[PDB]
């Protein structure tokens, strides 16, 4: 009389673990991404590249599953709900390239978080063309927001697209090195950042995410074997 | 301006309350408990182990029968365990994958879940086809859900990150009363064993005693130095204890309206995630982020055996209604039942 | 002694057919004529020519690698040993280094019995740690639990074969079938061990170069290649060692049928060498992307290579040359036998003791007492 | 009771140095990373400066990194922010913020519009 | 930001006028609950084996 | 004969059983002087 309840719970257990292993096969093969940006950062264009408090967009790139989560409708308080994203593959960062210093302070807080350590960051410098035109005319240059901009110089590894302004290369690499100074400081060999140069028309940003996610998993596998 | 005079009279109210309370303090509870006999060491090992979750565990709740418990994880799954047979019962998938809370009905016929979706989902377990489906989804909270506690089969109290606590009403889908008194994200709440009064702690380092009948802030309890992540009642109902992220656990009395004892230690530095009491109240439990839970005594600080059996951060725990055993949760997707 | 006596007649008749042939000369001239020495056959050689041929194994003190030399008088004549005035050949070199070679073999014997002794006690803790602890469960440790089991079984079989078979003399003179089985299990466990290094090689290669995103790799091929596949070369070598060449306890190393197992094993370890070059190439270009220091990049590249050699068995493809020099030959035996016998200890120390996750797990489970 | 009150401020002439204070009570002043924010009229909140527990890790906003100077006194439980040669761009109310989680290198929600562990705004008007 | 200040003062005015008992009586009532139900506290004293399903 | 590093332990046991008298003392090496060839 009492054993039938036991075999019923045992049969209920196995049918539950069967579905758990079924969803584990897709959970372990899905690289979740945290799409994070600032106010008017141009992150909507990345979403369109392929109320509710969070958004989802499931897109596959060469039999590889990528799951981006957009934070919409949440308040500026991030110290509590950013702890849920300590298991994602990478945190895609969107900036509107003082609306730039706040992005650096938000990147610094996510990088130095105690739970969000071990998670990497994919940086996208959107509004590349809009920033290029405004520094060309010189009406509102970024030296007011960065006094050290004058003392900065073009890096030796610069790859300017032909016909780009001698000034845009200075600007795009200055903003690129600003985030590198933060990542390299607290970087102990557990998570890295991959800054990129995203325009308002370029559609290869999806390919950039695939390449960065490949580098993240490769470095993670190398760290498990203590090779890197 | 008017903001100046309203702020000035606000400080005068804070002073007269503090002066009246200071005159009310005659003898610290430590002094009157100087003649008590310490219980000693109640060091105990874990009894059962529960496995089957994929991602980290954020919340759990016990059942009235002191046998059924339900937990939530970031994989989007709800699992109702059996504390005796160790065999799982139900596996509830979730539309979202960022649940941050869980609950349990006083009759065992309902559960709860909530997270970054800003929507609380009520699941009915006693359906007609033997499966599990969502009964009612509640929308209207601006921020993420953090804690839910069923009052009865009809109303539920949910705390969200929109600085407001709400008293919902199932079968209607609309809020009945809203508690707009906090200036920070509300993390956890608990209800007294009289379905009349409940206290709620938020990220403003203050626990406010609300009243569901009138929907107003009855009393406000302060004393913590950081955001309150845990809260629990004394079995008598006239006292309650809290827990913040500053590695301090305090005991408050509804009639004293001030802190009595601070169950803190110099060794512990990580924050508290979940607290609970015993059946008789002659004990105290508090989770911590250093992978283990401590045991205290309500009358005086008496460190008992540390419940050290977890690998990742302890995020949730509870005590059975009969007080026979306790449970703990951690981010390692493992649940243990200590007795 | 008496077994060689039967071999004396067989070897004698072998050349007496070849002695009948006339390889005397390309051009007509004086040459030492063919003869028969009690120990070995001799063909024709020019006058005053020190021709040498492979030295036989009539007696146990004779070495096969060494050669015996026919000696004729320098002034185009026959040579008669001055002491006895009879024909003599350079047979002393065959048994010259026997006492010295017998002492180093004892050192290699105890180095093997200690190397495999410090390869089981060190591994039972490693195997017990990975089994008792469920928090270290993954595909990497799953292969390590089977990799350690192969080392333990290989070490135990070698210990049994070196203490109950080698020190027994009357046992091998009777050629027991049971002794052949302990040899078949030795060859199977050896081939199984030399293919789990390839299994670890192919698994590590499919995580850094190709199929990195692929999670939940099917372990059917890794288990088949580790255990099922090495059974084929060992059973083919076994059935072929009963028709073409057979001896006592199957403890022969001069027949070319041993390449049935060791041949494909060497090819499997060459693939591991190519995988190691590809892995270290990806590792180098990874540190190049971050513009890391050149000195620190070489340090990580060398350290990663030195910790993958015991896992993938690179020491067998990097050191396949047996130096014919007497001094270099002794050093090669000391180095290789140390890398072979003291291999389970090295893999256990690096991948179980030096592992960061294992250390934190043991420290956490022990501090809660 | 966690409460932060600031002093100083007022109408200052261009090029005149001004100092600010932040009196903290109800908690351990030494075990938290304190920060500053500004609220320009018709604009949102903007981070200004911060300081670590001991005082080793100190950063300032790029907009005025050199002129501003921050300091703290753990024994007296009072923090001081020194500003030299104020510009019209700095006519913003300064709020003393307080990082919630102690013993943390990071700090979230410093410039949030609604914050609990943040005092009132000290008006600093820079005009002729 | 004028309505929120009125709500804060009004809630503070209603909260100020409440009855608060002395700490001595609150502690005495606290110890009275523990001393009466200490016998039915399974966590306080280890119950004998074979009496609970947590064997 | 095999000289690969894989068949290295087998070449040690074969030398011990053949040359050495089952891990024991051995009769002195056979006379190789002029009297014996």
């Amino acid at each position: 009389d009492q054993r039938n309840e036991e075999k019923a719970q045992r049969e209920a257990n196995k049918k539950i673990e069967k579905q758990l292993q079924k969803d584990k096969q897709v959970y372990r093969a899905t690289h979740r991404l945290l799409l994070l940006g600032a106010g008017e950062s141009g992150k909507n264009t990345i979403v369109k590249q392929m109320t509710s408090g969070i958004f989802e967009t499931k897109f596959q790139v060469d039999k590889v599953n990528f799951h981006m989560f957009d934070v919409g409708a949440q308040r500026d308080e991030r110290r509590k709900w950013i702890q849920c994203f300590n298991d994602v593959t990478a945190i895609i960062f969107v900036v509107a390239s003082n609306r730039l210093q706040a992005a650096l302070k938000l990147f610094d807080s996510i990088w130095n978080n105690k739970w969000l350590r071990d998670t990497s960051v994919i940086l996208f410098l959107n509004k590349q063309d809009l920033l290029a035109e405004k520094v060309l005319a010189g009406k509102s240059k970024i030296e007011d927001y960065f006094p050290e901009f004058a003392r900065y110089t073009t890096p030796e590894d610069a790859t300017p697209e032909p016909g780009e302004d001698p000034r845009v290369t200075r600007a795009k690499y200055f903003i690129r090195d600003e985030f590198l100074r933060i990542s390299t400081a607290s970087g102990d060999g557990r998570h890295y950042c991959y800054p990129h140069f995203t325009c308002s028309v370029d559609t290869e940003n999806i390919r950039r995410v695939f390449n960065d996610c490949r580098d993240i998993i490769q470095r993670m596998h190398l760290r498990q074997y203590e090779l890197l | 301006s008017e903001l100046d005079q309203l702020r000035q009279e606000a400080e005068q109210l804070k002073n007269q309350i503090r002066d009246a309370r200071k005159a009310c303090a005659d003898a610290t509870l430590s002094q009157i408990t100087n003649n008590i006999d310490p219980v000693g060491r109640i060091q105990m090992r874990t009894r059962r182990t529960l496995r089957g979750h994929l991602a980290k565990i954020y919340a759990m709740h016990w059942g009235t029968d002191s046998r059924l418990l339900v937990s939530a994880s970031q994989d989007g799954k709800l699992i109702i365990w059996d504390s005796y047979t160790t065999n799982k019962v139900h596996a509830i998938p979730l539309r979202s994958s960022w649940v941050m809370t869980c609950a349990y009905a006083p009759s065992g016929n309902y559960v709860a879940c909530g997270g970054l979706d800003n929507i609380c989902s009520i699941y009915n377990l006693k359906t007609r086809e033997g499966n599990v489906r969502v009964s009612r989804e509640l929308a209207g909270h601006t921020g993420y859900l953090s804690c839910c506690r069923f009052l009865d089969d009809n109303q539920i109290v949910t705390s969200s990150g929109d600085t407001t606590c709400a008293l919902w009403d199932i079968e209607t889908g609309q809020q009945t009363t809203t508690f707009t008194g906090h200036t920070g994200d509300v993390m956890s709440l608990s209800l007294a064993p009289d379905t009349r009064l409940f206290v709620s702690g938020a990220c403003d380092a203050s626990a406010k005693l609300w009243d569901v009948r009138e929907g107003m802030c009855r009393q406000t309890f302060t004393g913590h130095e950081s955001d309150i992540n845990a809260i629990c009642f004394f079995p008598n109902g006239n006292a309650f204890a809290t827990g913040s992220d500053d590695a301090t656990c305090r005991l408050f009395d509804l009639r004293a309206d001030q802190e009595l004892m601070t169950y803190s230690h110099d060794n512990i530095i990580c924050g508290i995630t979940s607290v609970s009491f015993s059946k008789s109240g002659r004990l105290l439990l508090a989770g911590y982020d250093d992978f283990n839970c401590n045991v205290w005594d309500a009358l005086k600080a008496d460190r008992a055996g540390v419940l050290a059996g977890h690998d990742n951060r302890v995020s949730c725990l509870g005590v059975t209604d009969d007080g026979m055993a306790v449970a703990t949760g951690s981010w390692d997707s493992f649940l243990k039942i200590w007795n | 002694y008496v077994v060689g006596r039967k071999k004396m007649m067989d070897a004698q008749y072998k050349c007496y057919d070849r002695m009948q042939q006339l390889p005397a000369y390309q051009g007509e001239g004086p040459y030492c004529n063919r003869t028969w020495d009690g120990w070995l056959c001799w063909d024709d050689t020019p006058a005053g020519v020190l021709s040498y041929q492979f030295c036989p194994d009539y007696f146990p003190d004779f070495d096969p690698s060494e050669k015996v030399t026919k000696y004729c008088d320098e002034k185009g004549v026959w040579f008669k040993h001055p002491e006895n005035n009879r024909t003599w050949s350079n047979y002393t070199m065959c048994n010259a280094f026997t006492p010295e070679k017998l002492k180093n073999a004892y050192v290699l014997y105890y180095l093997a019995i200690v190397g495999h002794s410090l390869s089981i006690f060190t591994l039972v803790i490693s195997l017990g740690i990975f089994v008792f602890f469920r928090s270290l469960g993954c595909q990497r440790v799953t292969l390590h639990k089977n990799m350690f089991l192969t080392y333990i079984l290989n070490s135990m079989i070698i210990i049994i074969h070196l203490v109950e078979v080698v020190p027994n003399g009357e046992l091998v003179r009777r050629d027991p079938v049971s002794c052949k089985i302990l040899h078949f299990f030795h060859q199977y466990m050896m081939a199984c061990n030399y293919f789990w290094m390839l299994c670890e090689g192919i698994y590590l290669h499919t995580l850094i170069v190709v199929a990195v995103f692929t999670e939940k790799q099917r372990l059917r091929w890794y288990y088949l290649l580790g255990w099922g596949f090495p059974l084929v070369p060992t059973t083919i070598h076994a059935i072929t060692r009963a028709v073409y060449f057979n001896d006592n306890c199957w403890l022969s190393v001069e027949t070319h049928l041993l390449y049935i197992i060791h041949g494909p094993v060497m090819a499997a370890l060459v693939v591991n060498f190519f995988f190691l070059l590809n892995i270290v190439r990806v590792l180098v270009t990874k540190m190049r992307e971050t513009h890391e220091a050149e000195s620190h990049m070489y340090l990580k590249a060398v350290k990663a290579t030195m910790i993958l050699v015991p896992l993938l068995g690179i020491q067998f493809v990097v050191f396949p040359w047996r130096p014919s020099n007497k001094m270099l030959g002794k050093i090669y035996d000391y180095v290789m036998h140390s890398l072979i016998h003291f291999q389970g200890f090295f893999v256990a120390t690096i991948y179980c003791f030096c592992n960061n996750e294992v250390q934190t797990t043991v420290k956490r489970q022990w501090a809660q007492f | 009771q966690v409460q932060l009150q600031e002093s100083g401020g007022g109408l200052v002439q261009p090029g005149g140095s001004l100092r600010l204070s932040c009196a903290a009570s109800g908690f351990t002043f030494s075990n938290y990373k304190m920060n500053w924010v500004r609220q320009a009229p018709g604009k949102g909140l903007e981070w200004v400066s911060d300081i670590s527990q001991s005082g080793a890790s100190i950063s300032y906003t790029g907009s005025v990194k050199g002129r501003f100077t921050i300091s703290r006194d753990n024994a007296k439980n009072t923090l001081y922010l020194q500003m030299n040669s104020l510009k019209p761009e700095d006519t913003a109310v300064y709020y003393c913020a307080r990082c919630p989680a102690p013993f943390t290198r990071d700090c979230f929600d410093v410039t949030s519009t609604t914050y609990a562990y943040r005092g009132q705004g000290t008006q600093v008007t820079v005009s002729s | 930001s004028i309505a929120q200040a009125r709500k804060l003062v009004e809630q503070l005015k209603m909260e100020a006028n409440i009855d608060r008992i002395k700490v001595s009586k609150a502690a005495a009532d606290l110890m009275a609950y523990c001393e009466a139900h200490a016998k039915e506290d399974p966590l306080l004293t280890p119950v004998p084996a074979s009496e609970n399903p947590f064997r | 004969k095999c000289n690969t590093a894989t068949c290295a332990t087998q070449r040690l046991a074969n030398f011990l059983v053949r040359s050495s008298n089952n891990l024991g003392p051995v009769l002195p090496p056979t006379n190789v002087g002029s009297n014996t060839y």
